């Protein structure tokens, strides 16, 4: 690997440069180079390599849509032929795409979930897992298509299994886990109820806590219900 | 698109 | 060339997909090799290659921005020593900028001026070699920056003379060069003045000009003639 | 920073 002769510390100082320039291909690969050391990561080095795979997957899924969106158009009756360039670029982006989530997975297999016996860290690589499939859920089109969306759901759900038995439900792990399965279930299952059921009970249940903590974690907590309820707003 | 974290 | 398989066509196809995708690398790729073909750019490629570079380098150049502000705050008295990563992070930023800089004015020396007769194209493409060159000239710190200086404003200089002469006062390439060349004045010629008395003398030129003009090319050039007085405004 | 096209 192109970070191997890059001491740990190092990568560390540098994923932090390049989050703050907004580099987050660069901060991804600095990540990447860091795990590969082979020791486990601290809560904040956790947050690094997510924040980066998360900013760099989510321009190119914002850039697979446009392009779905014009292929798909290209497609309706009275449409100009414009020949196959549409399809090869939507099919460049959508490689990539999937080249970025195989790598997170291959991280995550290697070694991080099975060194991971916290259940701050696990339910984190876990709930991972779940977004990166869902992320190739959402591009997939062939035979494999059920096995990844099945994929997804047994990493949110063994996820989900942790959190409600080792964390109080007002942990922001939890919530951002509940918060995206619910998600997955709208979205890539076909499951809006799963989905709102999901959503309801998971804010109802971290309401009902939100007295136990202090003013900086009722911030954190708060801030992820809210999305939980926005997204019952949407879809009710 | 719905909220994700 | 990786695009050298890829039609003419086919190429600035994608140059304009991946603009709407917001994926500037690529587009920069399509164009690069859209050029390499050999052929002359019509108006319109000419301001696709222009889009994708500027977009490449301007995000190059905020990080760069955002890193070396960084570095000379590591080097204030009392600052605490952390290293060389801030410094070598830096320059793996400024060398991946230098690179595109230079990409760009190996695409216009080989070969879009030697081809380029009408001041339309002409202008256009000695404008961008002034704008590269200035890039160039924001990260130099060695022997040959009042070279690198003056390179730019040699371009500058020849694409001001033709202008002149071949275009009028609200012509938006003309306008744009004016524009760019007073910013080289004030930010990288220490030459404030120059920048200022260019920049009010093409305000009130077009000005004067705007009544030959229909209601289309009048938004186009008070469109530029607001930056002029936008740095006018700044500057005094 | 000034405006540039
Ligand atoms: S991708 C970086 C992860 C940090 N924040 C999140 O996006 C995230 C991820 C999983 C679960 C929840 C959240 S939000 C969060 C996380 C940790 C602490 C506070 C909050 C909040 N609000
Ligand atoms: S980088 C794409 C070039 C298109 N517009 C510009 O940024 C530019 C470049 C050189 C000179 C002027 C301008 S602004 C412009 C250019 C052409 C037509 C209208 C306008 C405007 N307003
Ligand atoms: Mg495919
Ligand atoms: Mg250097």
């Amino acid at each position: 690997g192109a970070m191997g002769s890059m001491e740990r510390a190092s990568l560390i100082q540098k994923a932090k440069l390049a989050e703050q320039a907004e580099r987050y291909e660069d901060m991804a690969a600095f990540m990447k180079g860091a795990v590969e050391k082979g020791e486990e990561l601290s809560n904040e080095e956790r947050n690094l390599l997510c924040v980066a795979y998360k900013n760099v997957v989510g321009g190119q899924r914002a850039a697979w849509r446009v392009l779905s969106s014009i292929e798909q158009k290209s497609n309706e009756e009275g449409s100009e032929e414009k020949g196959p360039e549409v399809r090869e670029y939507r099919e460049k982006v959508e490689t990539e795409l999937q080249g970025v989530c195989d790598t997170v997975l291959g991280l995550l297999d290697s070694h991080l979930i099975k060194e991971a016996g916290d259940a701050e860290s696990r339910v984190f690589y876990l709930k991972m897992k779940g977004d990166y499939y869902r992320y190739l859920a959402e591009v997939a089109t062939g035979d494999d298509k059920k096995r990844i969306i099945d994929s997804a759901r047994s990493a949110y759900q063994e996820a989900m299994d942790i959190s409600k038995k080792e964390m109080p439900p007002t942990n922001p792990i939890r919530l951002g886990l509940a918060l995206n399965f619910s998600v997955f279930h709208y979205e890539i299952a076909n499951s809006p109820e799963e989905a709102i059921s999901l959503a309801k009970t998971t804010f109802d249940e971290a309401m009902a806590d939100l007295h136990t903590l202090s003013e900086d974690s009722y911030k954190d907590s708060t801030l992820i219900m809210q999305l939980l309820r926005d997204n019952l707003t949407l879809w009710t | 698109f719905p909220a994700t974290v």
